[PDB]
């Protein structure tokens, strides 16, 4: 997964 | 073994030159504490997910921490300061490491692969080749040649404390690796048993119960609150029959200080 | 780099190409490494991460002294001190007439000295044979070539398939065990001390299989009372063949009681009992070490  | 009172003393030499600032969160214009933790997190699956020791965890997140205290970095790059750390940690700590495509997998293609080895390179420059790290890990290991009997359940639950640390910069960069170490040993072991921090280690390390007192504290509250964290990834981890389930262990209400 | 000229290639190695050259500033001269960034494979090889982070650790007239660390864009280059030979070509250039006594009794102890600091240290070197120690002509020698070194901070984990050349490997990696220890380092330096004095390996074994049986006539077979717990080893077999220590003054005859005592005491089976070195250092072998040059 990427993420913020 | 002959050195392993010089390995100690050289350990305690070198957590102090492999310290992170304490408060170089705040002047991190972009990123924070709480965005620290869900990285941090996140290393803890992609270590599941490759079957990667424990002590790669902890390199890891000390190299991410030495280099974020030097550098600004936008969120949007603070995975790829993570990805690039847990490669080094892996060709520094582990027989064989995964592929850098493999780091590249675990991001769902947010960076290329050209940007991974280029931030390598950069956190080699960074923190000037300097990999070899003591970690919490590493002080529990040697303390845990001081317990009598052997007790596994109590190795596994320190293990875990130790782990549970590595998520909340607030309080723990305020502590040496030796003193977190510590008060988890006593505090997973006064858990299991009721016993207390063992004679053996005050002479070794010299360290009271009682200078232990502010970390013990600390890491009381966040086993009390572990369940209701924002983070599960550690506790999920610690069911596993591998750590004999300690996750699901009851803490105790009081430290009895 | 720009203030740096080659001077001639001077082997192959871990990192490939090594070139001696010349600070064209200083006039030092240097032994460079060459990495090659291939920015299309893995980065830097864990070689090199473990070579470089631990030499900045190890400080020691008996390590080789990693100078410089170069960076571009595309290329790593290592400067270490310059050495102009290793043990293993001196051995041959030696052999016939063999190396004098006074110099192997100087060379292990200056090698049991860089040992004892890399272990205090907690570092294992993991790959000690001939070609890694170098010497110069005034009579030093240093452990080099660090690249598959190991932090044991946490007990360092065994390679299930080994890499690292048959000769020099210790029983206990032999029969599988799950980590290594000091130990390891003390049984490679004990092979190579046999080895400078007899000018042959002590143990020149063909396969995994073939190296445990050639220590074994020499050693005789270990058993649970020399070695508590052998017979517990994963590769372990009881089929093994049963054959009788064989008598140690015929397996290193021009060695006086003093080199027996000691390279027995290397060469014990148990990890646990094997002398460490520092324990080494203090071995009236050493008594009247002295610090000649070699020829």
């Amino acid at each position: 997964r990427r993420x913020f | 073994p002959d050195y392993h009172e010089d390995i100690h003393t050289y350990l305690r030499e070198m957590e102090v030159k492999c310290k992170p600032k304490v408060g170089y969160m705040k002047k991190q214009p972009d990123i924070t504490n709480s965005m620290r933790a869900i990285l941090v997190d996140w290393l803890v699956e992609v270590g599941e997910e490759y079957k990667l020791q424990n002590e790669t965890l902890h390199l890891a997140v000390n190299y991410i921490d030495r280099f974020l205290s030097s550098m600004s970095v936008l969120r949007g790059k603070l995975q790829l300061v993570g990805t690039a750390a847990m490669l080094l940690a892996s060709k520094f700590e582990e027989i064989y490491p995964p592929e850098v495509a493999e780091f590249v997998y675990i991001t769902d293609d947010t960076y290329t692969k050209k940007q991974v080895l280029r931030m390598e390179h950069l956190v080699l420059k960074v923190l000037t080749f300097d990999l070899a790290a003591p970690t919490v890990n590493q002080f529990l290991t040697q303390y845990f040649l001081h317990q009598q009997p052997a007790n596994c359940k109590v190795e596994s639950l320190a293990m875990f404390l130790g782990e549970l640390s590595l998520i909340d910069a607030d309080p723990y960069l305020k502590y040496l690796p030796s003193v977190i170490a510590g008060a988890a040993f006593h505090l997973a072991l006064y858990t299991v048993t009721g016993q207390s921090w063992p004679e053996s280690l005050i002479r070794k390390t010299g360290y009271t119960l009682e200078s232990l007192k502010p970390c013990l504290m600390d890491l009381h509250q966040t086993y009390l609150k572990a369940p209701q964290h924002a983070q599960q990834s550690i506790r999920e981890k610690y069911k596993n029959s591998k750590y004999h389930g300690v996750s699901l262990l009851n803490p105790p209400e009081t430290l009895n200080l | 780099m720009e203030n740096f000229q080659k001077v001639e290639k001077i082997g192959e190695g871990t990192y490939g190409v090594v070139y001696k050259a010349r600070n064209k500033l200083t006039g030092e001269v240097v032994a460079l490494k060459k990495i090659r960034l291939d920015t299309e494979t893995e980065g830097v090889p864990s070689t090199a991460i473990r070579e470089i982070s631990l030499l900045k650790e190890l400080n020691h007239p008996n390590i080789v002294k990693l100078l410089d660390v170069i960076h571009t864009e595309n290329k790593l280059y290592l400067v270490f001190e310059f050495l102009h030979q290793d043990l293993k070509k001196f051995m041959d250039a030696s052999a016939l007439t063999g190396i004098p006594l006074p110099l192997i009794k100087s060379y292990l102890f200056q090698l049991l000295q860089g040992l004892a600091f890399c272990h205090s240290h907690r570092v294992l070197h993991r790959d000690l044979k001939p070609q890694n120690l170098l010497i110069n002509t005034e009579g030093a020698i240093k452990l080099a070539d660090f690249g598959l070194a190991r932090a044991f901070g946490v007990p360092v984990r065994t390679y299930t398939h080994e890499v690292v050349t048959l000769w020099y490997r210790a029983p206990e990696i032999l029969l599988g065990c799950k980590y290594y220890s000091t130990a390891v380092d003390i049984w490679s330096l004990g092979c190579i001390f046999a080895e400078m004095v007899t000018r042959r390996a002590l143990f020149p074994g063909d396969s995994e299989i073939d190296q445990l049986f050639r220590i074994f006539r020499t050693l005789g077979t270990p058993d649970e009372v020399v070695w508590p717990g052998v017979t517990s080893m994963p590769d372990y077999k009881p089929s093994f063949p049963k054959w009788a220590r064989q008598d140690f003054s015929k397996v290193v005859p021009p060695l006086d009681e003093d080199g027996r005592s000691l390279l027995s005491q290397m060469l014990h089976y148990d990890p646990n009992k094997r002398i460490s070195a520092k324990a080494a250092l203090a071995h009236p072998f050493f008594q009247d070490v002295t610090k000649p040059v070699p020829h």
